[PDB]
RNA sequence: GCGCGGAUAGCUCAGUCGGUAGAGCAGGGGAUUCAUAAUCCCCGUGUCCUUGGUUCGAUUCCGAGUCCGCGCACCA
RNA sequence: GUGAAUGGGUGCGGACAGGCAUGCUUCUUUGCCACGACAGGAGGCUGUGUAACAGCAGUUCUCCCCGUCUUCUGAGCAUGUU
RNA sequence: AUUGCUCAGGCAGAACAGAAAUCUCCCAGGGAGGAGAAGGCCAAAGGUGCUGCUGAUGCUGCGACUCUCAGUACGAGUCCGAAACGUG
RNA sequence: GCGUACGGCCAUACUACCGGGAAUACACCUGAACCCGUUCGAUUUCAGAAGUUAAGCCUGGUCAGGCCCAGUUAGUACUGAGGUGGGCGACCACUUGGGAACACUGGGUGCUGUACGCUU
């Protein structure tokens, strides 16, 4: 549909993630940080295999 | 149309919908908007006070300015070979957060998780193409497809 | 002669339907639009609302804070969890208002940590108690709600709002709606609020009537004789209650505040 | 055992039938000379200030303009209510007629002299006549009267112009004509 | 006499001469118009700026202060590693 | 086609910038007169062309259509 | 009360994207102390390579948990890192 | 500005009183009202009663804007900062 | 399986009629010394707890009215692009794309968040 209440819902929708996302927020900031402790364990180990394959 | 107002020819446009009056809701104030954010200048007429012009009804612009109770939106307006930053102060009842931006920063997110965690298939989104060859089995019989036979009644019923 | 049906099937076709919180006869939303709506620099900076609701039999008290899902409930009081602090009867009094607000008030600083900065007034006068700002985190800061009930010279809505100023919460207020507040000359009086507060107007009326009238005084007031209370210890009464929540705010059971 | 069920429904104790008001009504039409001294004689009958209604409409045929002061009307509720409705029935004989009732169940009658009321001096006012309305309730009826959580009052609870008429059989001992 | 006096006609192709561009896109746009408080506090603040050198301190010696909890658990782990590698190899 | 004015009791005219209306004559009753007229004492007579906001009320306010009359209609 | 076709605004990333740590503020917040004090355990864990996950490397490792001490407001602007 | 209330119209009922005076009950999404043209908007209300007020020029040689537009002015209007106030 | 307080979306939630409701409640309910407000303690304010689920509220039913959903209308209407297509025109067909609406048929008749409880 494309109805002024379809729309509306769409964006209650949306308001209502926007505010989940706002409210477990920290609990991702956590996980994020170990993903980047994790991409940095990542990029360090291909630079070990590249120095011990040359 | 001899008569330039600030809501000229505004009968359907400030129409609200069908059993849709009424005064925003408490989810149009407890939006949050920062500088930067993509926003829908849409007018709602049942607040007269910080509406924007008919003339950014459909436009969707980026936040550069937020007061107490409105905020600044800038709005691109092609005047006739020009493109002109406009500057809105239009309060936040007239105005929703964009979504322009949602499938874009859906893909980001995916393909930033899949290069972080080492899950995914990270998104290039190509169009719908040619298909390949099937041998298509298919134990359904064809139905004989064809004109009809033209009768007056069952054109011109009654 | 018939009427012309009026609710017709085109009528309930176009015709739009208030909202469901509104037909309930609960939410007042202009009201809650002008309590709510936050000033658009302070992003996602809710607002603390006292919401304070009464009913014939109990008064709850609630710090909420809206958001879209819904309404997030940080240290609700209610007037019947009073007993466990020890005031077992005269709920709903005014003396019971203000407790149920201080309860809240103790409830919600030591939800935050400001209970033992944030003190407010231990022995209640009935004077203009502001609390006062310190060098670290400044006072719990509330805004009242009071809903659809009708504010009045003396209301149990502003006798909760005075238990919670007392009680430490930073809840902008003035005291032109308090027992003791004169509207024609502009002035307070502190010793009636007082007496209002430590219920001596119903203890006082309790004397009257076991002076006077001593069937009334069965006929209202009956659970008042069927507990152990009598008209002369009830201020006392709601004075030991104070001084129990401010020691034991997040009590639930009797063991913590008895047998000791 | 559904029949005595409902029954015993119907014959709840809160489905008794009360008064809710009775509102004392004079209209004479006119702006002050006989209007103050029904505004007396009211305040006599009932023991409260009385209140002044106004017309609406200016009437070049009943002389009535805007906003003019043309009636007075009082809204007794509980024991002098009772007492002022036991008066008018007697002056009435107790009798009444089936038209007197509401499609709702309130009822109403108006007198032509008052002084049969039991009011003493008749000269210092005038002779007046007025309007007994009686609007009956049980009590559960404030659901619709109140703001906060506010409903409507349901059809069994709702009073009826039959059971009124019965109510007023009963109670006042009285009559109901055709 | 009497004229032909409106018409947009050519307007489009004038209009499209020449590719219709806002003309600053990148620019910055003025802090005039922006709200006083942030204005201000944007001043204050950059007033209150610590410098570079100041700041590579600070962040060193934050990234030191949890180091000997670090150091002894990964050097810890680190002299369990061989165990679970000879155990990973018996599979 | 243009611009304007007007429709008020049986006749002729007032009242036309919002709190129901008049003047003269007329008509009906009484009187004077032998009788009529004049004269005296009285009386009734008008949804103010017809249609709509109507400020609470409109002859009296605006808005169309009827009916009557007026003026303009040049260089062609 | 519905509502096209044709249209209009915006967005579609660096190899400036995205993430992470930290700073400053008289602005905001109840949200400061704190650029502070204290701190245990479990672990074939983590990464590259693979549907055979074998093999190979060890980087202030992974999880309880970005812990506890009442427990740590955001925003804007910057400093670094990737 | 607070606050209480709900409008047009209608059924039914009450002495004079009737079609139309005033009173009572039920129904009523707005068919009312908001000065006026039309349109939009609005129901525990941008309606209305009562009351309180004067924010009917937000101190300046005081801002960014929007409609108009040449992206000029006047005008009109939106949004802010903070003095002093009204109401609560 | 539910109650209350505050809500979000604002009829699958409304309107009418007929029934049922364990507990916590909520509600009706009782009085007027005080705070307070009224022409009237009706509303309202205060103070209570004798009674009742009668109503409010919740809940079950209705080929109820409404609302919602799916099908269907219907590739119908309309329509962008194209033709040295037809037709006197009115307008219609064709090529290449896009593609409804009412009606009709039938089904359904709130979901849920935070807190405090009941049910244990």
């Amino acid at each position: 549909n494309n109805c002024f209440r379809r729309v509306y819902h769409s964006n209650w929708e949306y308001l209502l993630s926007l505010e989940k996302e706002a409210d477990a927020e920290p609990k991702q900031k956590a996980l994020r940080y170990k993903q980047e402790k994790k991409q940095q364990f990542r990029e360090k180990g291909l630079k070990l295999a590249a120095a011990k394959t040359a | 149309p001899h008569s330039w107002g600030k809501k000229a020819r505004t009968r359907d446009l400030f129409s609200k919908g069908f059993r849709c009056h009424g005064r925003p809701s408490l989810s149009t104030y407890l939006a949050v908007f920062k500088i930067g954010d993509y926003v829908d200048v849409v007018t709602d007429p049942s607040v007269q006070k910080g509406q924007p012009s008919k003339v950014f009804q459909g436009k969707t612009g980026t936040v550069w300015n937020v007061t107490p109770r409105a905020v600044g939106v800038l709005v691109n307006k092609r005047v006739r070979g020009r493109i002109v930053r406009k500057k809105i102060s239009v309060r936040t009842e007239h105005v929703r957060k964009s979504r322009c931006q949602q499938d874009f920063k859906e893909r980001v997110r995916h393909n930033e998780l899949v290069k972080r965690t080492g899950v995914g298939k990270k998104i290039k989104r190509q169009p719908v193409g040619p298909r390949e060859g099937q041998l298509l089995k298919l134990r359904k019989k064809p139905i004989p497809l064809g004109a009809k036979k033209f009768v007056f009644s069952e054109v011109y019923n009654f | 002669m018939f009427v012309k049906i009026v609710k017709n099937r085109s009528y309930f076709s176009r015709l739009q339907i208030k909202y469901r919180r509104r037909r309930e006869g609960k939410t007042n939303y202009r009201k809650r639009r002008l309590l709510v709506a936050q000033d658009k620099n302070k992003y996602n900076t809710p607002k603390h609302r006292l919401c304070v609701r009464m009913s014939n039999k109990d008064i709850t008290a609630q710090i909420i804070i809206a958001k879209i899902q819904g309404d997030v409930v940080l240290a609700a009081a209610y007037a019947h969890e009073l007993p466990i602090h020890g005031a077992v009867v005269g709920l709903t009094n005014f003396a019971g208002a203000y407790a149920t607000g201080l309860l809240l008030a103790r409830r919600i600083l030591t939800k935050l940590g400001l209970a033992d900065k944030y003190v407010g007034v231990a022995e209640a006068n009935g004077e203009e108690y502001h609390v006062e700002a310190q060098e670290g985190r400044r006072p719990f800061k509330a805004f009242m709600d009071t809903g659809l009930a009708r504010v009045t010279t003396g209301a149990r809505i502003f006798a909760v709002l005075k238990g919670v100023v007392d009680g430490g919460v930073n809840v902008p207020h003035s005291m032109k709606r308090f027992p003791g507040y004169n509207r024609d000359k502009g002035e307070m009086d502190s010793e009636t609020l007082r007496e209002r507060i430590f219920a001596g107007h119903v203890a006082e009326y309790q004397k009257m009537l076991i002076r006077e009238e001593p069937e009334k005084y069965q006929e209202v007031y009956s659970q008042y004789i069927a507990k152990g209370v009598k008209p002369g210890e009830v201020e006392d009464m709601w004075a030991n209650c104070h001084a129990s929540i401010r020691a034991n705010p997040m009590a639930k059971l009797l063991s913590e505040t008895f047998e000791v | 055992n559904k029949a005595s069920k409902r029954l015993k429904k119907l014959q709840n104790p809160m489905r008794e039938i009360r008064v809710a008001k009775l509102i004392i009504n004079i209209c004479v039409g006119e702006s002050g000379d006989r209007l103050t001294r029904a505004a007396k004689v009211v305040e006599q009958l009932t023991g409260q200030t009385p209140v002044l209604s106004k017309a609406r409409l200016t009437i070049r045929s009943f002389n009535i303009r805007r906003n003019e002061k043309i009636a007075v009307h009082c809204t007794v509720r509980g024991q002098k209510a009772e007492e002022l409705l036991e008066r008018g029935l007697k002056v009435k004989e107790f009798e009444l007629k089936k038209k007197n009732f509401s499609k709702n169940g309130n009822f109403g009658f108006g007198i032509n002299e008052h002084i049969d009321l039991g009011i003493k001096y008749d000269p210092n006012t005038g002779i007046y006549g007025m309007d007994f309305y009686v609007v009956l309730e049980r009590r559960g009826f404030r659901v619709a009267r109140k703001k906060r959580k506010s409903g409507k009052v349901g059809k069994a609870h709702k009073i009826t112009k039959k059971e009124s008429i019965k109510w007023f059989i009963e109670k006042f001992d009285g009559i109901v004509t055709d | 006499a009497k004229s032909k006096n409106h018409t947009n006609h050519n307007q489009n192709y004038k209009d499209h001469r020449h590719p219709i561009r806002l003309k600053g896109r990148r620019n910055q746009i003025s802090s005039k118009g922006l709200e006083q408080k942030l204005k201000k506090n944007r001043k204050k603040s950059r007033k209150g700026f610590l410098t570079p050198d100041v700041q590579k301190e600070i962040r060193e010696k934050r990234s030191k202060k949890g180091e000997a909890r670090r150091l002894k658990s990964y050097e810890k782990f680190k002299a369990k590693l061989p165990i679970w590698k000879a155990k990973h190899k018996a599979a």
